[PDB]
Parts: C-alpha cells; structure tokens; sequence
RNA sequence: CUUGAGUCUCGUAGAGGGGGGUAGAAUUCCAGGUGUAGCGGUGAAAUGCGUAGAGAUCUGGAGGAAUACCGGUGGCGAAGGCGGCCCCCUGGACGAAGACUGACGCUCAGGUGCGAAAGCGUGGGGAGCAAACAGGAUUAGAUACCCUGGUAGUCCACGCCGUAAACGAUGUCGACUUGGAGGUUGUGCCCUUGAGGCGUGGCUUCCGGAGCUAACGCGUUAAGUCGACCGCCUGGGGAGUAC
C-alpha cells in the first residue's frame, strides 16, 4: 500500500550514493572477478586487485562487506565504480583527524622524492609529497637505513589534488587548475597519477586538480609503435608519471612514462 | 612558434620542442587550408560531412560495441 | 523602439483608465507614434529593408486595429482618427 | 542619459600634459549635466605591440554619464588631437563606479 | 670582410625548393644558397637532403665572416624545415633561438583556384 | 568545467588582462571552448574581451609581430 | 466572456538591418640598403622573371580587399542572407510575473514589396583573384584539364535585372498522438553544503516507437491522426519552346 511507498522511501534513508555504507556482501569469488550486492540495481564486476592487501594474496571471502561507490549508473549492464576509491575517503578521514590534535600519527617510510618530495605509504596505499616534508629539517633520510620506520608528520599538501608530503623523523618535533600552473611544471616534476581511460592511443593519467594528461604512446615503455597501451600498463592504476611539458593556455600538459 | 635554447639544452631536444610547438599552432595545417581558395559551400559541406562522420564514429561504433565480436 | 516615458503618456492620453494599455485606441496611437519615429528613420536609410519590414508589419497591425474599431463603434473611430490625423 | 566608458591613450613624451587634457575632459562632460563615475590614470604602460613605432604609451580610463553629443565632440577632440594616439570610448548599461582590477 | 659573432639563419622552405639565406642581427645578408643551387632540380630539389645540403652549402659560405651563434627563422611549409635546421646545427654553430616565420594572413587576400588533377 | 560560472561574474573584463591571459595562446591565439571548457555564452564575450584587448595593445595579435 | 489574437512592465541572447569610424596580419607595388646566381613552376617540362642585380633578406611608404584564432550539425533573419572591434540610428524573438483589450483571428486569386551569383547603366575604385585573351605544356588533335601571364568583373554609390539544386527537392495556420540522447538560450525553487539537485518555457541536432509510405524512409520540428485556406500535377518527347 503506501507500505511499499514509506519503504521506498526508508530504503531511501538507509541508503546513499558513494562508497560510504559497506553494505554489499561478496556473495560470489573466482578470479580473477569478486562480487557484491549493496542493494543496487546489479552485481558489481569488482576486480581481485581491488581486494588484496599489501602482499599479493586475497583476503575476504564470502559474506564479507566493503562499500564500493556510485553516481555513476549502468554502462550497458552493471553496477558501480569500485571500492578502493571508498578507502581513499576513510584515509582522508585519517589525515583530516590530525586537525583535531594538529598531529596525525601513523607510520611513515619515505625513501626518496619522487617530484622533490619523499613519498610517503600508508598502509596499503603509498602518496607523493612535497621536498621539505619528508624531513624536519635538512636531515634527508638518504643516510638513515633504508624504508625507514618513523610515521608521517605533515609538512604540505595540496587539499584538492591529492599530493601530501609526510616528516618522517624526529618524533620530538612537534579556473582554478590553469591560472597557477607552474607548481609541477619546471621541466621535470613526477607525479603519482591513476590512469582513466585508455584511448588506443593515449592512457590519460591525470589526478592533479581536475587537469588532463596523455603519456599518449611514444615512450610508455622502451619499444615505440607495437605497443598497444591496453596491454602494457593497465587500468585505473596509479604510476610513474611526470610532466615533461605544459601548455597553460590549451590545456594540453603532455605527460610521459619512460622515464 | 617563437622559442630559446635553454643553457646546457641539447640541440635535438630542442628540435623536438620546436616541431610540438608548431604543431600546436597548427601552422602547417593552416598553411595547407590557404594555399588555394576554397568555395563557401565547399567549406560548410566539409564541415558538415566531417561532424556527420564524427557522430556516426560516436554513436553507432559505441553501439556495436556492446555487442562481443566473438 | 518607443521610449518608455513616451509609451506611458501616449497611454495616459488615450486610454480612460491609464492603466489600461490594451485599449484598442490606444494601440492604435502607440503604432501610429512610432510609424511617424520611423519615417525620419527611413528618409535616412533608404536601404534598411529588414527596419522597414517591420514598419509595415506595425503600419499593417494598425490597420487592422482600425477596420476592427470601425466595424464595432463608428464615432469613437471618428474621434481617434481626427487625434490622430489618419486620413483613414 | 547614457554611461559610457573611455579608455583614450597618450604619447609618452606629453605624459606631463596628461592631467591638464583630463581636466579639460572632466570640464566639458560637466557642461551638460554630465556625471563622471570614475576616473583612473593609469599611467606609462608597455604596449603589447608597437602602435606608431613607440613601445610604451600613457593610459588613462574613463567613466562618463553623458549626452551623446558631448560624448561625439569629444571623439572629434581625439581624433584630432595628436597627442592621444588610440581612444576607445565604449557604451555601458551601468554607472560601474567600483574600479579596474589592477588598479588593485 | 668584417667578421661578425652572432647573426641569423633564414630558412624560406618552399614545396618546390628551399632556400637558405645567412644575415646580420641587422637584416644585411652575408650569403646564401640553394637546393636548386646545390645542384637539385625538380623532384630532387624538393626533398629534405638537397634542403640540408643547401645549408650546408650556405654555411661553407659565411666561414669568413666567424659566426657562431646563430637564430635560425624557418619560412613555409616543406620538406627542408627540420633537415635544414639538423644541417646547419652539424655544419658547427650554437643555435640561439629556432622561431616559426611562416606569413599567416588573417584572412586577407583570395588564394588562386584550387587544382583540377 | 567553466571557471566563470562558478565565479558568477556578469560580465567578462577586457581590462583584467590576467585572467584573458590564461586564455590565449603562447601565439596569442583564443583558446577553443573545448579545450578550456568555458561555457558557450561565456566564451563568447571572453573572445569578444580578448580583442578588444589586442586592440588596446593590452593583449598582442600574435606573438611574432611587432 | 477570455482560452485565440494583440498592448503595457522588467530583463535576456544574438554574424538581424542601415550609417559612420577604426585595428592588425598578409598579398601587391614603389623607394632605398645587404647580397649573388639563380628564381619560379610541374607528373616531368617549358613559357615567364633574373648579372640592366632577380629570388632571399632588412628599412620606409602607398593602396585595395577580406577579417585567421574565437567558431560550434553554435547564433540571428520571412526567405535571399548575415562573421574583426567601436559608436549612431533600427526591426524582430524569447522568458518572468502581473495588468489591460475583448475574437480584433487564419488563409489569400489579382495586387504590392524583398529577392544569391552572374549580368546591365552612370560615376568612382582596382591590392588579390580571374571569364575573355596570349603564350608554354599535354595530346592523334587539346579552341580543355596543368603552367606563366592576364582584361571585363569581383569592391563602393545610385538605378535596373527578378532568376538558382532560391532544397528540407516537404505551402501557411491550428489541434492531438509512446520515448531516448544532446546543443543553445531564458526562468522558478533547492542547504549553489561544489563544477551541482528537482522542475518549467523558447529554438535547435541525432536516433527511434505506433502509425504512414512503392520502398527508401518520416516519425511530437511527421511524410502519423484531423480541420481552414491557397498553389500546383494529368504519359514521354516536341517544350517551358513557338506565336
């Protein structure tokens, strides 16, 4: 009766869109293809790669529950945009609670700057930083034992483009994209980018604040045309990539991946 | 296209730097458009014929796709 | 176009009301004002065909206006085209 | 009546003129009745493209509420005299008083 | 002759023959040479090796004047654009700066009637 | 992913050389829509800006002449 | 009487029209500098221009025409058509609420106007392009295609011409009938918590359902379902010709 409508509308309150509720339960595992059901219109194809932990091995099994995400609707048939991105939230939620204390404490290992900056890893995920957060002070932890244990005092980021730059040492211390864009640019800053969409020439890499790169597929590797991108990196993956050239006026920042 | 060598720049980098930058300006291309005259009609079916190509590339081909080949 | 100003007296003159503004006379004056605007106009701009369309359109607009006024009631007709000076 | 908006340029080598040319400007917009909004010496300034040989030029800009004739006359004025090589004078629907964005 | 250190390298790249020309910053020219010249004539004048000999040649030629630095301007579309510029860096200068001088109008004069072939 | 509607800006200025600047070309060309992003009202009255500019000598034609 | 039709109020976007200014690039020519033997052109050539100094290159000047990028199955216009900025005069369209008029409407034979390009007349102008023409090629021939030149014209003013595959090959006006993906331009609400969310109007591109269609296809912008008015067709040629 208007049963079914306050229900409608219930399932509307114990619901939202993003990968926020982890509520799918993994109701069907083979590989390489995991599956859930966070009450959505289908069955998401989740890949394993989404889901195994640090060392290469799987670690859910049935009836297990992660939150995937949404605001994107079928393709043709299916249900979502995947889960891992749900993580990338919780790990925002674990840098932005250091406001609270002014001091968020994990561990941080950060050997060496990638674009000036020693990159930084938590737990499974591992971020780019800026020069001076890595350490303190001049210290630069090229001397200490390499992947050294410390944590990550934060020294910068970027709060729209996902660049945090993390102290590791010295726990007694303590539009828009286009106007600005000489910060990655001086001729050779690399960056951690997840890949998009893989256009059978291109990859296009590009994570900075709602801006567009192309590795396209000249360097992408050390062999030059037989390449194919699809085959020889991946999809949705964070990689090497760095800058190598800039328009600030037609948008076209060219990328490259054999460095 | 206007552009300086670096110091400590190589030469066929610059090269290099050159030709992305000439072919961002599309200066050959444009070249090639005003070499002789081209009629109003002629230059509206172009570009009519070529966003008709493009839209087909767009929406047929996606819909092929959804299909398997094999 | 007409001023504003000018549109609102034109109105007070020759609506009753002066909030009317539909009153069939008082169109008839707001075409006839500007047919008169226009001719200055065009003994300028000979060669403004697209301008003069649309004061024909007006001319043609007012003219319909007055057959209309003629057929419902002949004396206020009478009245508005010795205001007016319409030779018809 | 109408707000118009100037920006009218100088030769550098009569930049010390310039005030005395804006007053007599200001002067006759006064005349009839005309409001003057704002007003911004902008000063010596590098051209992007060399307008009659000489690289640099003295910007002034100009906000006016005035009748069409003073605004005609002053044009005639302009483009008579040779020491403002480039005038633009620029109609507007408001008054804008509030100024340039670098001028900040 | 007087010798001069720095000067310009014009590159007039026609689709039928290129055309090298070294000046002074000023705009004096000090010599000159062509695919034509070099001895290239019809389809083999119209190609990136006799633009690059070209060069070459014009190079040969301004030895008495002791260039070394040099900006290059390349003209026109065709095949001895990137070869020119490849030989005259091997014939031994310090290339300064490489500029686009190509004459785009915005759109000025009617273009001749395209070709019936 | 127009900056001007999120500004809200009225109307573009042809004085504000800085912001037209991130819309030009390195060879003073207007940057496409497409690539830019500005939305087609927009964009219009920022090419209608940029010229007025180039006239004013505020912004060059091109970049080789002079 | 107010639903159709129209007026008034405030805004909106626009290559809509007419007039007058102006900017930059590029071509051409002139004058001068530097400089030296080629340039140019094609499939390949040759005619042609060049040691009386061309081509290239730099400086200065003249003049005409058109407005790169923006720029878009974007916009405006009854159609033809309209594209650099500025100003002056000017027509239409749309939306928002209200207020008013009160059927004033639709269509239209004759009639009247506008009407690409070419063309004509008189007077101006003349950079580039280029019917005609000339030369060089090609060829069996080449009164063509290609090359080198090149005059009417293209440009402006005022007249005439009144035609085009002037095409959506689809008359105008009104009503009704499943959908999707866009573009553009308004506008109402919504925490704009952000580029967004939910609507509601105008114009517009593509796909496609029912139905229609000889099929192709059209498909809420109909070529569907109907009404009003007009225009037009009656085998091919002869002929849109003769008188």
């Amino acid at each position: 009766e208007s049963f079914a409508q306050l229900f409608e509308e219930s399932l509307k309150e114990i619901e939202t869109r993003p990968g926020s509720i982890v509520r799918g339960v993994v109701v069907a595992i083979d590989k390489d293809v995991v599956l859930v059901d966070a009450g959505l219109k289908s069955e998401s194809a989740i890949p394993a790669e989404q889901f195994k932990n640090a060392q290469g091995e799987l670690e859910i099994q049935v009836g297990d529950e992660v939150d995937v995400a949404l605001d994107a609707v079928e393709d043709g048939f299916g249900e979502t945009l995947l889960s891992r991105e749900k993580a990338k939230r919780h790990e925002a939620w674990i840098t932005l609670e250091k406001a609270y204390e002014d001091a968020e404490t994990v561990t941080g290992v950060i050997n060496g700057k990638v674009k000036g900056g020693f990159t930084v890893e938590l737990n499974g995920i591992r971020a780019f930083l800026p020069g001076s957060l890595v350490d303190v002070r001049p210290v630069r932890d090229t001397l200490h034992l390499e992947g050294k244990e410390l944590e990550f005092k934060v020294i910068k980021l970027d709060q729209k483009r996902n660049n945090v730059v993390v102290s590791r040492r010295a726990v007694i211390e303590s539009e828009d994209p286009w106007v600005a864009i000489a910060k990655r640019y001086p001729e050779g800053t690399k960056l951690t980018g997840r890949v998009t969409n893989l256009t059978d020439y291109g990859c296009f890499v590009e994570i900075e604040e709602g801006v567009e790169g192309l590795v396209h597929v000249s360097e992408m590797d050390w062999t030059n045309k037989n390449i194919h991108p699809s085959k020889v990196v991946n999809v949705g993956d964070v990689v090497e990539v760095m800058v190598l050239d800039i328009d600030e006026e037609r948008r076209r920042i060219s990328l490259g991946l054999k460095q | 296209p206007v552009i300086k060598v670096r110091e400590n720049e190589p030469f066929d980098v610059a090269l290099r730097r050159f030709k992305r930058s000439c072919e961002k300006a599309g200066v050959l291309a444009e070249v090639r458009r005003r070499e002789f005259y081209e009629k109003p009609t002629t230059e509206r079916k172009r570009a009519k014929a070529s966003a008709v190509k493009r839209h087909a590339k767009k929406l047929a081909r996606e819909n092929a796709r959804r299909t398997r080949l094999y | 176009s007409l001023s504003t100003e000018a549109t609102a007296k034109i109105v007070s003159e020759f609506g009753r009301d002066a909030n009317d503004t539909g009153s069939t006379e008082v169109q008839v004056a707001l075409l006839t004002a500007q047919i008169n605007h226009l001719q200055g106009h065009f003994a300028e701009h000979k060669k403004d065909h697209h301008s003069r369309r649309g004061l024909l359109r007006m001319v043609s607009q007012r003219r319909k206006l007055l057959d209309y006024l003629k057929r419902k009631d002949v004396a206020r007709y009478t009245q508005l085209i010795e205001r007016l000076g319409l030779r018809r | 009546m109408r707000h118009y908006e100037i920006v009218f340029m100088v030769h550098p080598d009569q930049s010390e003129q310039v005030p005395g040319m804006i007053e007599r400007y200001t002067a006759a917009i006064t005349g009839a009745e005309g409001k003057i909004h704002r007003l911004e010496d902008w000063g010596r300034r590098q051209l992007a493209y060399p307008i009659n040989k000489l690289h640099k030029a003295h910007y002034v800009l100009m906000n006016v509420e005035a009748p069409q004739e003073v605004i005609d006359e002053l044009e005639t004025t302009f483009r008579f005299n040779d020491a403002v090589i480039r005038s633009m004078v620029m109609r507007t629907k408001h008054a804008v008083t509030e100024a340039s964005p670098m001028v900040k | 002759r007087k010798q001069v250190s720095d000067g310009v390298a014009h590159i007039h790249a026609s689709f039928n023959n290129t055309i090298v020309t070294i000046t002074d910053r000023q705009g004096n020219a000090l010599g000159w040479a062509t695919a034509g010249g070099s001895g290239f004539r019809g389809s083999r004048k119209s190609t990136p090796f006799a633009a690059q000999v070209a060069a070459e040649r014009c190079a040969d030629a301004v030895k008495e004047y002791g260039i070394k630095n040099l900006e290059v301007m390349v003209k026109g579309p065709g095949p001895g654009r990137e070869s020119t510029i490849r030989a005259l860096n091997a014939a031994g200068f310090r290339i300064t700066n490489i500029t686009d001088v190509t004459p785009i109008p915005h759109n000025g004069c009617r273009p001749p009637k395209k070709r019936r072939v | 992913f127009c900056r001007f509607t999120a500004e809200g800006v009225q109307e573009i200025d042809y004085k504000d050389i800085a912001t037209l600047k991130n819309y030009i070309t390195e060879s003073g060309k207007i940057v496409p829509s497409r690539i830019t992003g500005t939305r087609a009202k927009y964009q219009r009255q920022l090419a209608r800006a940029i010229k007025r500019a180039r006239y004013l000598s505020l912004l060059p034609y091109t970049d080789r002449h002079q």
